[PDB]
RNA sequence: UCGCUACUACCGAUUGGAUGGUUUAGUGAGGCCCUCGGAUCGGCCCGCCGGGGUGCCCUGGCGGAGCGCUGA
RNA sequence: GCUGCAGUUAAAAAGCUCGUAGUUGGAUCUUGUGGAGGGUUCCCCGCCCCUUGCCUCUCGGCGCCGGCCCGAAGCGUUUACUUUGAAAAAAUUAGAGUGUUCAAAGCAGGCCCGAGCCGCCUGGAUACCGCAGCUAGGAAUAAUGGAAUAGGACCGCGGUUCUAUUUUGUUGG
RNA sequence: UACCUGGUUGAUCCUGCCAGUAGCAUAUGCUUGUCUCAAAGAUUAAGCCAUGCAUGUCUAAGUACGCACGGCCGGUACAGUGAAACUGCGAAUGGCUCAUUAAAUCAGUUAUGGUUCCUUUGGUCGCCUACUUGGAUAACUGUGGUAAUUCUAGAGCUAAUACAUGCCGACGGCGCUGACUCCCUUUGUGUGGGAUGCGUGCAUUUAUCAGAUCAAAACCAACCCGGUCGGCGGCUUUGGUGACUCUAGAUAACCUCGGGCCGAUCGCAGCCCUCCGUGGCGGCGACGACCCAUUCGAACGUCUGCCCUAUCAACUUUCGAUGGUAGUCGCCGUGCCUACCAUGGUGACCACGGGUGACGGGGAAUCAGGGUUCGAUUCCGGAGAGGGAGCCUGAGAAACGGCUACCACAUCCAAGGAAGGCAGCAGGCGCGCAAAUUACCCACUC
């Protein structure tokens, strides 16, 4: 119906070619996923040669990663901020490859606190002392220090990172096609990208 | 016509090395899918009534194959058509006969009878090396056998002897200059001669010179060469003719010399 | 180099990561970027200029994804007026067997040009090679540029 | 030149007629996708009986309640 | 009417000139001698300076007595042309074989034995395939190429800068 | 066989055309003994169609309580033969037509390192239920409706390699945590063992790491061996291509259920029991399933090749034209599509436009040499089934011997409705100068 033909469209000279063969099943469209954020709705689509293709509508979880220290945990996908293909897609909260979105930022802290033995940015130390100090202080004899010594000075954590934990959000990059895969996935922004997209955000809105 | 795959091949579309006539009807057998390619096959039924003449109609072959007197590559087959090609062994155990499919210098599949002892193995070219899962290797051959754990110095364009009984190759030949080779396709076909020289081009369609024991030099593409044994010493039995590739004048001279068309 | 972004998106090479390990360079140092390149094979050589320089382009074969496989051809420059591509020409001779004469015919083709080459001028010989499609009228990329023909680009004293 | 017959082409009022294809705008069948919709049909919990077991349990048969929760 | 036409008078050179595309374009850059194949000088190795132009070498063979020699590796500024290979569906066509009763065809068929051989022998060639593309040899012919506001040659030296990761058994400064 | 002859004048020599001459293929007239081979509604109307037929299918081996036949008596998987019905598979092959179609089709040449692939062939096959789980449908039995259809309702039964579920065996698997404990330097750090936790097959998606060897020395810090109570000599680790972000490996995770895999299936014939029908196991098949390879292909892409026309010379663009960047979609590559941005692309070497009684090629007729003309048509490729569009099923179709709608036709009707597409074989009407039997048969060839 809606098709992805190539026997339409002008040649280089501005010429036209007269109608040749009728539309066929291997040149075919099928309308866009237009996936949002919400409760999971998945549809299974039969596709050529078999080998079913998953189309995801309204995901709310993706597997992001923090490849700086190589941990990857499942985290909720809150809202869109920047979509580098169009401005309109952000307004209706459409989710596609290479967007910039927000997450809860929760397990990354839990991992950091247990492994590097330090909290991130904090409102107050009063919260920590009755519980959440129980993990941070430890009763080991022998391997209070012995393990943790090797973790020291490999946890400088950068300025633009640390400030974001306090808000409870982090900026990560969709590196999947949700409409073809059936899953959202990605990597979290680091380095110069994370400097770049801040400037685009503050430029465009506000 | 086409919307999917075809299931007919006519008489006149079919290759000329099956030596078909033109006064039986429009269709020809067409080999069904298998390890060999249809411009290199000899379909089974063409061996049984257009060569050896046991059968006379296609319905007779259907009554023969069901009885399970036929084998191919030491296993039992039971259909009108099977796509056996170069270097396979047919085995009828009731008559005590064994055949081999190999090329005349004319370039067509002949009758090359052999001892049953010879018919316990065949010679197979290596074409591709492919590392499988968890650090295990594979071979790929033209008869489409995947033989795991080969020796780690065997590479493509070599040939390997396979025991039909147990698989799992016992020995091999290494591709080297001065080893004896047979041709399997192209304009030169059925010629036997040593390698002599190689030629390489980065890209594709490298060629391979050849010379025989009649003092003639010729060349062919790389991928039409098949190794048969070390220099002037085949590790297989050879038919009459022996890759000489006589001119037409000399062939005339032989026939009028023996005066041979009667016994 | 220090600016290579003008898009609404960030530009970078695949197969590159930014580590956050160690901290001590003093003033400056590693630009926090190792360069990516690869061999092309077939007796063609990567330019020094590619490995030195900084550009992000995915359609050149010295950096980005695209192979050269199949044919290899030549041509000549005729025009450049487009960004990250050029136009070229192929002069050749068509024969007629009723007559015993030839006649001239030419076709024109576009082909993509790397930001690596920037010494191109209109009239240089160019070499190209078959590739997978990049665009509607681009199927090729440059492998090499040369000048080795009459009325050279600069005075003889080289 | 003018007069006589066969015959062919052209111009032409009629703003000719007929048939076919393009083209702006409006209207728009049918299917597909998406978002809703819930006719309707079941399952599992509490009574009585049958079987097994420790007034109660499991399973089967039968009825009724909330039709609670749940699937199609 | 390319091979192969015609234009004073028979049908026919723009009134005349300039002019871009197109087509076409002067001359000029190497010859003799022993061996081998064919004559009585002349047409695969070498020699005058050159001879398939060079090196540089290093890794895997051949040698000869650690030391030394020569095949494969980059190529001779680029093309056309010509010559050799590769790769080309069948039928048709040319064409070999075969007594279809001869032929148009066809791909067959021919042999010795009373059957007592339980068989023997043999064919189903070969050629052609505009182009364009792939391969190797030739260097005449026709295009294209270089140092004249100098850079070619040699481990000739300086000045200046960047970088390679090998070795002091290993791992770090 | 590389050939000419008649006709302008009173007569002659030219120029030039007309006529004569031979072949080929269509029609037509007249005539016609015997023998073999055989083209045949293409030309025009890809006009329209009565009737008949042209695609179905069971083995020892998916499912047999047909009140069928049969039985030697049965059912205790249970018969032998078996209509019907569910299930699997095919119906996308062939046959036919030449309407569309001028860089399109198609041919030669190349490319998947840009992809998909039923099937065959070869490999892949263990991290109050398991002596076998769950509940309905047909045939069948019985009652009906409609003018009419290969229409269809209601009731009562009963199956599975249909449908929906889900163990066990043999896990004595791996890394990182380290309750702890022991020796020597409090610690740190050098040590040896260690309970207790979580993950630990392949496939799927993401991030990260590795994917080694070049050329030599001088001292200092931690250190092996040849060996000693501060210092000398000796080592270093997958596969493949011309070339890949390749192959295989490691780490951290992701998991699709109703929507990855890892057998609750069927048929032949044998055995062994610290031993008496169980607990065990062996051969031969049949079917199914996941992945890899293979075969048959499919789909896009490279270079070169085209008939007539200028009384067609400028064409193409936000109704994407050319390119850049990102995304969507798709089996994949790609302005294929969308957003943003640039202003390009093509042409006197004939673009663009128009015409074609133009499907293309392998070829055919004529022919000294060079050519000219034809190619609907038996082989190969393509396109289409009254005209348009959409879609289901499947590995493969935008299918018409499938479906839905519109438009042009045409049929039946109780006027409520219902049914149809001969460019398949025959046959009829029409059209024309113009073209065959409503025959016989699956024996050959497939």
């Amino acid at each position: 119906g809606i098709s992805r033909d190539n026997w339409h469209k002008r040649r280089k000279t501005g010429g036209k070619r007269k109608p040749y063969h009728k539309k066929r099943k291997y040149e075919l469209g099928r309308p866009a996923a237009n996936t949002k954020i919400g409760p999971r709705r998945i549809h299974t689509v039969g596709v050529r040669g078999g080998n079913k293709k998953y189309r995801a509508l309204r995901l709310d979880v993706g597997n992001f990663s923090w490849g700086s220290e190589c941990c990857t945990r499942k985290t909720r996908i809150i809202d869109v901020v920047y979509n580098a293909s169009n401005n309109e897609l952000v307004r209706t909260k459409t989710l596609v490859k290479n967007c910039i979105v927000l997450i809860d930022s929760t397990p990354y802290r839990q991992w950091y606190e247990s492994h590097y033995a330090l909290p991130l940015g904090r409102k107050k130390g009063a919260k920590l002392t009755p519980e959440e100090e129980e993990i941070l202080n430890k009763k080991r004899s022998k391997k209070i220090q012995k393990k943790y010594d090797e973790r020291k000075k490999n946890a400088k954590i950068s300025s633009l990172l640390e400030e974001q934990f306090q808000q409870g959000k982090l900026l990560a990059c969709i590196a999947s096609r949700p409409g073809q895969c059936g899953r959202a996935d990605g990597y979290v922004l680091e380095g110069k990208e994370l400097e770049f997209y801040l400037r685009k955000i503050k430029a465009r809105k506000g | 016509m086409a919307r999917g795959p075809k299931k007919h091949l006519k008489r006149v579309a079919a290759p000329k090395h099956w030596m078909l006539d033109k006064l039986t009807s429009v269709f020809a057998p067409r080999p069904s899918t298998g390890p060999h390619k249809l411009r290199e096959c000899l379909p089974l039924i063409i061996f049984l009534r257009n060569k050896l003449k046991y059968a006379l109609t296609g319905d007779e072959v259907k009554k023969i194959c069901m009885q399970r007197f036929i084998k191919i590559d030491g296993k039992v087959r039971a259909d009108i058509t099977y796509p056996a090609g170069f270097m396979d062994v047919i085995s009828i155990d009731k008559t005590g006969e064994n055949f081999r499919l190999i090329y005349d210098t004319k370039g067509r599949f002949a009758v090359h009878r052999i001892t049953p002892e010879e018919a316990k193995y065949k010679l197979c070219k290596v074409r591709k090396i492919f590392v499988g899962t968890k650090g295990i290797p594979h071979l790929v051959t033209h008869d489409a056998r995947t033989i795991r754990y080969p020796d780690p110095l065997i590479k493509m364009n070599d040939t390997i002897q396979i025991d039909l009984e147990t698989g799992k190759i016992t020995d091999f030949i290494k591709f080297d200059t001065g080893n004896l080779c047979m041709v399997t396709g192209g304009a030169n076909l059925g010629r036997i001669g040593v390698i002599t020289n190689r030629e390489r081009h980065p890209g594709s369609f490298d060629v391979v010179h050849v010379k025989d024991a009649n003092g003639n030099s010729f060349a062919t593409r790389l991928s039409n060469i098949f190794v048969i044994g070390k220099g002037n010493k085949p590790w297989i039995s050879l038919p009459r003719g022996k890759g000489i590739r006589l001119t037409i004048a000399e062939e005339r001279d032989k026939r009028l010399a023996a005066k041979q068309s009667s016994g | 180099m220090a600016d290579i972004q003008t898009e609404r998106a960030y530009q970078k090479q695949p197969t590159i990561f930014q580590n956050k390990k160690r901290v001590l360079l003093g003033e400056t140092g590693k630009e926090k970027l190792p360069r990516y390149y690869k061999n092309i094979g077939l007796g063609f050589k990567t330019p020094k200029e590619a490995i030195e320089g900084t550009y992000i382009d995915k359609k050149c074969p010295f950096t980005g994804n695209v192979s050269i496989r199949g044919r290899i051809l030549s041509g000549v420059v005729t025009k450049m007026k487009m960004q990250r591509t050029i136009v070229i020409r192929r002069d050749y001779l068509h024969y007629i067997r009723k007559y015993n004469r030839f006649e001239k015919r030419h076709k024109n083709m576009s082909v993509h040009l790397s930001p690596c080459f920037r010494d191109v001028q209109i009239g240089d010989i160019v070499t190209v090679g078959e590739c997978r499609p990049l665009s509607k009228t681009v199927r090729f990329n440059v492998l090499k540029v040369t000048k080795a023909a009459g009325t050279k680009k600069q005075f003889q004293k080289f």
